[PDB]
């Protein structure tokens, strides 16, 4: 995945 | 209020070098990675370079356009990213921005350089709704079916070349974006709904999908609203 930080 | 700040742009010749910065408040920079897109006449809107995080020993990658050429790189303690630009060409002309976070939520405000698996991404040219109405964008993949593993990307532009994100990973509404938009995958194709179209939503839209390690941007969709 990419930046999957929320 | 998050501000990504650019400078370092100009008018240079074929063979020449340049180095842009973007400086970053109101978001804790460290903790997210960073990207550089441009935008030309010529070819869209293009996703260049992206680094993550100190725990990913600065990780980077780069488009096959710009790979050997171009270097992106961050300073945690100045909350800044940087792209150095080396034997810049006449296509290397446009636009930049740097921009990240839920993928594409925040977005400097551009600097220009003016230089004097070939996935394509599809939207409709343009649509033509009127406020009040529900209507639907559409983004479509050459690979096949849009899954939630291409973590579709939603950004608007409006004029003088102001981006916004609206929507990351399908369907997560970035801080702060009106309720009316919304993301969805319908029929194998990433979407955009606004419920309730209002005037001020007269822009064009881009999608972004992800393919493993890079960003695809779609043409765009011009949405006018009338009457
Ligand atoms: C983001 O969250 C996704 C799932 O929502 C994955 O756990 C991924 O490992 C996370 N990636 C980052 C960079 O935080």
């Amino acid at each position: 995945a990419p930046d999957v930080r929320p | 209020q998050v501000q990504l700040q650019e400078s370092g742009g100009g008018l240079v010749q074929p063979g020449g070098s340049m180095k842009l910065s973007c400086v970053a408040s109101g978001f804790t920079f460290s903790n997210y990675w960073m990207n550089w897109v441009r935008q030309s006449p010529e070819k869209g809107l293009e996703w260049v370079a992206e680094i993550r995080l100190k725990s990913n020993n600065y990780a980077t990658h780069y488009a096959e356009s710009v790979k050997g050429r171009f270097t992106i790189s961050r300073d945690d303690s100045k909350s800044s990213v940087y792209l150095q630009m080396n034997n810049l060409r006449a296509e290397d002309t446009g636009i930049y921005y740097c921009t990240g976070v839920g993928q594409f939520a925040y977005w400097g405000q551009g600097t220009t350089v003016t230089v004097s698996s070939d996935i394509v991404v599809t939207q409709e040219s343009a649509l033509t709704t009127s406020p009040g109405e529900t209507v639907t964008l559409t983004c479509r993949s050459s690979t096949g079916a849009v899954t939630t593993s291409n973590y579709a990307n939603w950004v608007q532009e409006k004029p003088d070349h102001l981006f916004t994100g609206l929507i990351g990973g399908t369907n997560n509404r970035a801080p702060g974006v009106p309720a009316r938009f919304s993301g969805s995958l319908i029929g194998d194709k990433a979407a955009l709904t606004i419920t309730g179209a209002q005037t001020e939503d007269e822009a064009i839209y881009f999608c972004a999908l992800w393919y493993s390690n890079h960003w695809v941007f779609g043409g765009g969709t011009k949405l006018t609203v009338l009457g």
